[PDB]
Formats: structure tokens, C-alpha cells, sequence
RNA sequence: CUCUCGGCCGAAGCGUUUACUUUGAAAAAAUU
RNA sequence: UGGUGACUCUAGAUAACCUCGGGCCGAUCGCACGCCGGCGGCGACGACCCAUUCGAACGUCUGCCCUAUCAACUUUCGAUGGUAGUCGCCGUGCCUACCAUGGUGACCACGGGUGACGGGGAAUCAGGGUUCGAUUCCGGAGAGGGAGCCUGAGAAACGGCUACCACAUCCAAGGAAGGCAGCAGGCGCGCAAAUUACCCACUCCCGACCCGGGGAGGUAGUGACGAAAAAUAACAAUACAGGACUCUUUCGAGGCCCUGUAAUUGGAAUGAGUCCACUUUAAAUCCUUUAACGAGGAUCCAUUGGAGGGCAAGUCUGGUGCCAGCAGCCGCGGUAAUUCCAGCUCCAAUAGCGUAUAUU
RNA sequence: UACCUGGUUGAUCCUGCCAGUAGCAUAUGCUUGUCUCAAAGAUUAAGCCAUGCAUGUCUAAGUACGCACGGCCGGUACAGUGAAACUGCGAAUGGCUCAUUAAAUCAGUUAUGGUUCCUUUGGUCGCUCGUACUUGGAUAACUGUGGUAAUUCU
């Protein structure tokens, strides 16, 4: 025996059909629409917005009043609606049923980065948060894939450390003017 | 000068005789700060020599902000040596460990255990 | 393996002992010897001919004098 | 196995030490001592992982070796020793005193005591014989056998018992309408009125037991143990009266603390 | 659904018995 | 007297017994020392017996895969039950003696099989299901194979002993010593699996014990089993190129974005690496934090499978000529091969992707 | 995500299997920059094992006459640390494996009013009407003499 953890899970699902068009020309869409790297990172959105929609199925089946699915539906759509996919509005459990990809595609640190102005393109945005570019709050964040909470959406910022925040031109920089 | 010691939860311990706390260091632009100097910003801070004060587990985070270790503060320094775990007595240098190796003293046993009487102490 | 210390030269020796022998078939089906000591003893030297004794440890399989005897180079 | 076990995992452990997952591989087993194994807390448990103490088990070893602990007012030098359900923790260095009640989640409370408090402590009486010339005897739940009882005392009274002397001060009988903790099963921690109890010969008793919110539950006649006359109790409270708040109204408290502390 | 003992109620049988259904308490932790 | 749902219970009273291979009723140690010639305060070891804890052990009720090319089975040598005993820690055919003739079975007994240790659980899955579970938690079992024992609270113990069987070691030939299904390692076996490393610092365990010990366990090494995150470029100006907004009958004319080819330019930004130090830790390594160096495509160069259909992606060029080969399947190749071998090009997934097998 | 496509004919509609398709594991091939976790001699052979290690232990409080010690102050019985040894306790746990095993194991559920239990904890321990201001004999360690090729032999 070891005092070690064994649990683990796959973040993602393949399809049942490899090739079928409609499907190639809608993940390739979303890829070059968000930027992303391959198409596992469309299968890893699809996957969570799968688990998500199993669950408010489940608690749809469930009496109006059981308590059991007023606690478990409030927590889904509160987390739902704290990371910026649902409105306050429609914050009703069939209304998760109308939640897309896309929604949750918009909420990535990548997309996040470009929409604030902070990058030129979303290929830009990638490779910026990869650079070491972009803090949130105070916190460095270098994965592009972080999911952007709506709260913490007000303040993403430069990395007082980068060269486009505080100072401290880099290597390329510091050579080219070390050059006369 | 950027260096900065904050002090969260903090116990006394009247049992151990000690003050038991969790430090945060912030030290934007520098590396990990060493522990020499975070046991003397310490002992300004507490009013105490330098020489009581333990401190250890410090992991810096991701980006270069905060630090944050542990650290505990005697009443006294014989209260240290009674109190402390070896090896954090051994980092101020006030202990030293046997320089044998397990193995050696492995076979010594088991060759001091093939005989008997005060033989034993002439094997090894 | 790797080899600095006499310790380590025990360990591959130990390893060279017990190892699953790879067995050649041309060395198996004949009769060979590697030479641990050579004499020489000419019939004539202008011939610049004589008889060769070479002592060594027979190998392969049992070895019969009617038989000849090939010198590889 | 060939004789009785001395250790014991951390998965088997009980779940309300609230032990790791990945720090070792054991957990403290308890020693053999006046609580079974299943609830009771070790001493390095409540030492280290409740107070804070102490941050190993070596300096657990060195805080007992000093003879700051007591339990019921005598010094314990274990380190696994099975400390349990009403029980008196005294550290007269710190000058500090605790006991160890349940809370309603089912877990030991570290409860603060007044020290005018520490001097007593409540039992549960397991059984009654006569003895050895006419020698009456009480065994309580903490293996404490007191000779010489009131005669009105009877199984499933509680007694409350001061320390210094282990004499009986004065007893409550188990009637409906008599204040209750539940030591076991699902209920364990919530505290009520006794309002029924039904019989079942040859089998176990189900005791009904209303709270002061009144949810009534019901629990065997053994997992409960009468603590006050009435409605008032005997001892002292933890931070939770002993209602056990659904998950709901939970979830409404803590949102009204984070609502109101900003 | 009710005759006796105790404070309109608690004890005593219940009712031919079950099967079924609902509740309750018991059902290790890890896993889910 | 007290108690249970219920005693042949607990307590009481009487008459005796009380094992020499014998039962309790203290010839034991430490620390302070102190008061009316004598009394004493804490503690440590003790101890028969009652309870408690940790158990263990025999019982209760229900539940297990395949097989009838297994239909009757059990009882002479206990099979089912009664009575008395013996033995055992206790209840009992557990054994004995004497009796009775029972007990089980198509509601599948008895026999055989199982690439059978059982559970918690795992994979898959609409719903129902099928399959796996040697394997870290709980239970059992066993230390080469049987069998018997000593000691002890506890063992039919195997890092205890005694035999026999099978292996096998040292011998001066008389004798002596063995048990890795512990950790590492080796041989063998195979399609199939790591270091003869460091430490008791953590988790805990044992002991007369705050101190000793622990291949338990922890730490590194190996490690594409498998799971998570995630590089291999980004940008701007020019030159061609589309699609839009305005003005023009139209042609066209522009300042609006977008796109690659750039056998075009350009500086910015970085880690992979090399490497002080701090940090981490029992001591380290790694990660994290940090100085110095570190990027223009001939580099810091992405693979693996395919391109007739199923099934995304060429009727391109050379070779071959029912040969060599491909092709899960349908089929292709016999002189214009969309299928072989190649070159170019494209497609799919991607730090992974093919194949074999079991299984859903 | 409650899903299907190719193939029997001259063509058609069926039955129907074969093949494709996706997962999960075991092996294997080619390739492999960074980082966090992480299985790993189960399957065949519960086959066989060189070497080394894996179980020992002392407090103020069982027994100190080893100058083994710096060392008391000296007729101070025994200052103190202490090897060895005797005594006590533990070695029945942990670790490994899955050969056997089919109402057996095991799981839930209950019984001991049919038993035993080191330890811990509490009780009990002038409840007996019958040399003690302290009994006896040994034996280890140690000194010495040895045996056998050899052993944790004696």
C-alpha cells in the first residue's frame, strides 16, 4: 500500500463516426473561429456541456417541489451563471437545455483576452497568455483555457512583470540595443 | 527594501513553549527569499534574537508574488533544543548525525548477533 | 550496466555467469579451438617447414585427428 | 489472522476523525481503554488535527510526556488513548478545558468548558448486579463500576458522577420528556425531548425523541443517553443547540454570513 | 376495532395469516 | 436482594470438598522527605476474581458460475435422530457405547467442471442488460508437499521446532546446515512486468521506552499502463488577390476588412536548452522563484496511417505486367493499374498514431 | 446522441450472416519537446533461488563487583554513565501471494441465556480467628582449561 490517489478521469469523449463532413466542417469551424489547438479541445467543451445537460435532464424528471432538485438545480444554475454562459433572467433549469457551445467557448481566458483589446487576434491572444503576458486579479495565469468567472472578468491585465506592463524590455531587446 | 513579512495564523503554544505562525513573504522581483534574512525580518518583527527562530516549508508561487512558509518563535533556546525536530536543529548547526549508513549498521548488527558475551564488542 | 568500481566489476561478472547463452550453429556442428600456446619445431628449415603443437581448450564438439584440421587465416 | 490486530489504514479509519487521504497510509489506532474503537477520539487526533497544537505525532508524544493532559482529571501519557462521549479534556498549562460532545454532523465538537464545569461529567448506566455479599454495582458506559448506588437507579439512567472523588452526585430516569442526545445511527447529535418509547421483547427498543424545532426522529434504545430533567439540560451546549439544519437552510446561512461579513 | 387495569388518554388483545405498497432504522470507508 | 421476554441468572442459607503436576490472602523497586521513642505523601512493578476494551470462535436467516454424454444419493469405516458418557474454551455424532431407521433429491440433490479465492468495486450501457474484479480497503487461505507439536493470552506459527516426501548446500566422508507466495536482485518461463539506491524526517507500529528499532512505510531511479495541462510561432509594412461601403448608365475610382504565395522585408515576444543562487528535503532531485546566455527558416527541421467503395482524401507522373504485391470485406494486378512499388500532392488524428488478441 | 454502411441478383424486395464503426484493456511496432499525477513478474511456473537486508527492546523506578570509563572522598554497604549477561515483553502484528476452496469462503442479518480473552480502563486486594527490623539453594555475565574441518556447537 501506497499514500497515493488513483482517481482520474478522462476529460473527453471521440466521436462514433470518424468521418462524416458536416461534423469536420463544424469542428474545423470552431477551431479556427476560438483558436484553439486541435480538435480535443472542441471534444472537451462538448464533453462538459454533455454533463451538464445529463444532470438538468435528471433533475427535470424530479417532482417540482422535491428537495433534492431545488438544491442540486439551484447550485447548477448558480455555477452556470457565475462563469458567464447563463443571464440572471434565464436562470431557470429548462433553460440550461438551451445552452451551446459556443457559450462556453466565450468564457476561455483566449477569447477573454482578445475581446478586451489586449491582443490583435485570438491566435495573438493564445500565444500572449502561453508568453506569460496576462495575469488575472494579481495571479500570473498561463493557460489559455482557464475559464474566465464573471466576477473576475473586470480586471485581466498586463503582468506587471511583462514588457507590456511594467518594464523590463526582453532578451531580443535588451540585444538589439546592446548592438551600438 | 521590497521585501515584505506578513504574519498569518498565529498561535501560542504554551505547551511547546513557542509561537506557532504562517509567514507570507512578498518579494516581486527578486528570487525566494533565503531563510537567513526572513528569521531576521522576523525577529525585528517579533522583538526577539534572531538565534530562537525556526522556519521552514516555503513554497513560492506561480509568477513570482507571495511566499509562504511556516515559521515558529521560542521562548527560549533551551526550550528550542528540547522542542525542535533534529534536523532543524542541525540547519542553525547545533546538532550533528552519524556519518554511518544504514547498511554498515545493518551488517554490524547481524555480525554482533553471530556471537556472544563481550565478544560482541570486539566484531564490527 | 555500467562499470567504475570493483563492486560494480563483482556485479558484472555476476551478470556475465548467469545469462541465457546465444548458441552459433557453425560453432556447434564442428571442432573448435582457440590457441593458448603455440610451439614450432622445423623438419627443415631451408624448407622453412615443420610440425606445430597448438594447446588449448577443445570446444565444439568431440574432436577426431583422422579428421583435418583448418587454420582460419 | 493468528492473534489481535495493532494497526489500522487511514480509509478504514472512522469518517469522523475527519483523517487525510494521502498523508500516510495508518491511521492512529486507538488503544484498548474505557470507549470502543468505532467512537472514540485518540489522543494525537484531538492534540494535533482539532487544536493545532502540535504538528506531528513526535511532538503529541512530547506535549503528553510533560503530563499536560488529563482525562476525567487523570493525567494520560498515551498518545492513542480512546478518549469518548462526555469526556473531559483539562490542560491546566493553557488553563483550558474541553469536552468532547457530538455535534450534529455526527462529529466531535471541540466544546470550551468552564472550569467549575470540568469537575463532573455525565454516565450512562450499561447494567446493574449485585455482588459478592450483597454488593450492589453499577457499570456506566465508560467502564466505571461504582459499588454502593441508590437503589432508584436503574439501566439507562444517567448519573452524573464528579471526578475527584468518582461518587454518584445525581441521577435522571429515563422518562418521556426527558432531555437526549443520540450517540448513534444516522441521528447522531441531535438532541430532544423523549416523547415515546415502544417495545419489542427479545429485540431492540425504538425511542422517539422530538426536537425543540419539533422534527421528530427515532433511534434503538441504545444509541441514546438522557442528558437534563425537562427540557433544560445538565451540561453545556456546542455552537449548535443540537438541530440538525437540512442542507437548504444551510446553504441560506452561510450565504447570509458571507452577505453580511464583506 | 374494542372489554379490563392506571393518568378525554396510556397499558391488554389486536385482525385468519401473508404477498404487495408507504414510512422508519439499520446498513464501513475508499469508489460513484 | 436485584434483574430478563424468558434461567438451571445474580445474591442468599446449609453439609462437606478443596487436586503436592498445589488458587488468592505483596519477603519487589523509585522519589521527595515530614510530624507527635512511633506514625506517614505520591509513584513503579504485582496479583486470583468481577466488569470494560480489542478481539476471536462456533451457530441463525437469505444469496453464487457451467454441466443430465452426472438421477438418485447417504449409512459395513456416523449416514439422520434418542439416551448416558468422553473429550473440548464452550453448544453439538465432536468421538464412544447402546438403540431407532432415518436424512437429501427434477423447487436439479449427488457427481464432475471452472483461464473460480469472496465482497466493496470496474468497463460498457437509452431503458432493460452483458462482461470483468490476481491487484493496495474488509474477510478467508497458505508459506516447496503433507503430518505433528513446543511455547504462549493468542500459532497447529514456518524470517519456531520435529519427521517423512521432493529438491538442494558445505564437507577433512565422521558429520553439519536448509525454505524470497517480504525488499531488492538472479535463473527459468514466456507475448507479457522496475533499483542488488537513500532514510526512519512523515504516517504509524513494537519494547523496560519522551531516547532504541521498522525493505512497514516514506524518498528518489526505471516507467508512452493509464489520466490531466500544454510548445513547435505571433505581428506590422510592401506586391499581387478576393469580398464589402461611397461616387459613377456602365467601365471604373477610393481609406474597409480579409487572405495566402511571399524563392519580399522588418524588428519585437518567448520558452526548450546551458546554467549561479535561493527554495524544497532527513540529505537531495524535480516543480515553483530567480541572474547570465539562448530563434529566421539549409533551424530549436512531427509523427503515424491512408488517398476505388464502406470512409475524408488524385481517374496526376514513372516502374511493374494475374508477376511482385495489395486488399478486415467487396475486390485490384493478365500493356492506358483511381488499389501494387515509387515521386509529387492531398486527407485524418496528433506528441501521438498503427497492428494482434480478449471484452462491451 | 435511443444512429448504422459494404457484400448473395440481369435487376428487385427479403432472410441472413460475414466485414466495417466506436470504447475498454493486454501485448507490440513506428515516433516522441514541456509539465502534473501515476499502474507496473497477476495471467505461463503456489517454478527454482547466489548475496545483502526485512524484529527487536531500559526507565528516576527488576538484577552492576567489567577501573569500560572522566570521576567522587576516601574505613564513607551501593556516587554517576555503562558494555555484557540474567529477568520481563514483543516476535500470533505488519508484508507477500491467490494454489486450494461451490452453501464452502463471503455479504447483509442476527445469537452466545453455549465460550475464551495478554493488554487498557474501573472495581477488589488487613472480608479468613489459624527469621518477619527479611528465609533458602543455585546459576549467567566474568576468570581459567578445552574439544571438533566445520555451525548463533558447546
Amino acid at each position: 500500500p501506497v499514500a497515493r490517489s488513483w482517481v482520474c478521469r478522462k476529460t473527453y469523449v471521440t466521436p462514433r463516426r470518424p468521418f462524416e463532413k458536416s461534423r469536420l466542417d463544424q469542428e474545423l469551424k470552431l477551431i479556427g473561429e476560438y483558436g484553439l489547438r486541435n480538435k480535443r479541445e472542441v471534444w472537451r467543451v462538448k464533453f462538459t456541456l454533455a454533463k451538464i445537460r445529463k444532470a438538468a435532464r435528471e433533475l427535470l424528471t424530479l417532482d417540482e417541489k422535491d428537495p433534492r432538485r431545488l438544491f442540486e438545480g439551484n447550485a447548477l444554475l448558480r455555477r452556470l451563471v457565475r462563469i458567464g454562459v447563463l443571464d440572471e433572467g434565464k436562470m431557470k433549469l429548462d433553460y440550461i437545455l438551451g445552452l451551446k457551445i459556443e457559450d462556453f467557448l466565450e468564457r476561455r481566458l483566449q477569447t477573454q483576452v482578445f475581446k478586451l483589446g489586449l491582443a490583435k487576434s485570438i491566435h495573438h491572444a493564445r500565444v500572449l497568455i502561453r508568453q506569460r503576458h496576462i495575469r488575472v486579479r494579481k495571479q500570473v495565469v498561463n493557460i489559455p483555457s482557464f475559464i474566465v468567472r464573471l466576477d473576475s472578468q473586470k480586471h485581466i491585465d498586463f503582468s506587471l512583470r511583462s514588457p507590456y506592463g511594467g518594464g523590463r524590455p526582453g532578451r531580443v531587446k535588451r540585444k538589439n540595443a546592446k548592438k551600438g | 527594501d521590497t521585501v515584505t513579512i506578513r504574519t498569518r495564523k498565529f498561535m501560542t503554544n504554551r505547551l511547546l513553549q513557542r509561537k506557532q505562525m504562517v509567514i507570507d513573504v512578498l518579494h516581486p522581483g527578486k528570487a525566494t527569499v533565503p531563510k537567513t534574512e526572513i528569521r531576521e525580518k522576523l525577529a525585528k518583527m517579533y522583538k526577539t534574537t534572531p538565534d530562537v527562530i525556526f522556519v521552514f516549508g516555503f513554497r513560492t508561487h506561480f509568477g513570482g508574488g507571495k511566499t509562504t512558509g511556516f515559521g515558529m518563535i521560542y521562548d527560549s533556546l533551551d526550550y528550542a533544543k528540547k522542542n525542535e525536530p533534529k534536523h532543524r536543529l542541525a540547519r542553525h548547526g547545533l546538532y550533528e548525525k552519524k556519518k554511518t549508513s544504514r547498511k554498515q549498521r545493518k551488517e554490524r548488527k547481524n555480525r554482533m548477533k553471530k556471537v556472544r558475551g563481550t565478544a560482541k564488542a570486539n566484531v564490527g | 550496466l555500467l562499470l567504475d568500481t570493483q563492486q560494480e566489476a563483482g556485479m558484472l561478472l555476476r551478470q556475465l555467469a548467469n545469462q541465457k547463452q546465444q548458441h552459433l550453429a557453425f560453432r556447434d556442428r564442428r571442432a573448435y579451438l582457440f590457441a593458448h600456446a603455440v610451439d614450432f619445431v622445423p623438419s627443415e628449415e631451408n624448407n622453412l617447414v615443420g610440425t606445430l603443437k597448438i594447446s588449448g581448450y577443445v570446444r565444439g564438439q568431440t574432436l577426431n585427428v583422422n579428421r583435418l584440421l583448418h587454420i582460419v587465416g | 489472522a493468528r492473534g489481535p490486530k495493532k494497526h489500522l489504514k487511514r480509509v478504514a479509519a472512522p469518517k469522523h476523525w475527519m483523517l487525510d487521504k494521502l498523508t500516510g497510509v495508518f491511521a492512529p489506532r486507538p488503544s484498548t481503554g474505557p470507549h470502543k474503537l468505532r467512537e472514540c477520539l485518540p489522543l494525537i487526533i484531538f492534540l494535533r488535527n482539532r487544536l493545532k497544537y502540535a504538528l506531528t505525532g513526535d511532538e503529541v508524544k512530547k506535549i503528553c510526556m510533560q503530563r499536560f493532559i488529563k482525562i476525567d482529571g487523570k493525567v494520560r501519557t498515551d498518545i492513542t488513548y480512546p478518549a469518548g462521549f462526555m469526556d473531559v479534556i483539562s490542560i491546566d498549562k493553557t488553563g483550558e478545558n474541553f469536552r468532547l460532545i457530538y455535534d450534529t454532523k455526527g462529529r466531535f465538537a471541540v466544546h470550551r468548558i468552564t472550569p467549575e464545569e470540568a469537575k463532573y461529567k455525565l454516565c450512562k448506566v450499561r447494567k446493574i448486579f449485585v455482588g459478592t455479599k450483597g454488593i450492589p454495582h453499577l457499570v456506566t458506559h465508560d467502564a466505571r463500576t461504582i459499588r454502593y448506588p441508590d437503589p432508584l437507579i436503574k439501566v439507562n439512567d444517567t448519573i452524573q458522577i464528579d471526578l475527584e472523588t468518582g461518587k454518584i452526585t445525581d441521577f435522571i430516569k429515563f422518562d418521556t420528556g426527558n432531555l437526549c442526545m443520540v450517540t448513534g445511527g444516522a441521528n447522531l447529535g441531535r438532541i430532544g425531548v423523549i416523547t415515546n418509547r415502544e417495545r419489542h421483547p427479545g429485540s431492540f427498543d425504538v425511542v422517539h425523541v422530538k426536537d425543540a424545532n419539533g422534527n421528530s426522529f427515532a433511534t434503538r434504545l441504545s444509541n441514546i443517553f438522557v442528558i437534563g430533567k425537562g427540557n433544560k439540560p445538565w451540561i453545556s451546549l456546542p455552537r449548535g443547540k443540537g438541530i440538525r439544519l437540512t442542507i437548504a437552510e444551510e446553504r441560506d446561512k452561510r450565504l447570509a454570513a458571507k452577505q453580511s461579513s464583506g
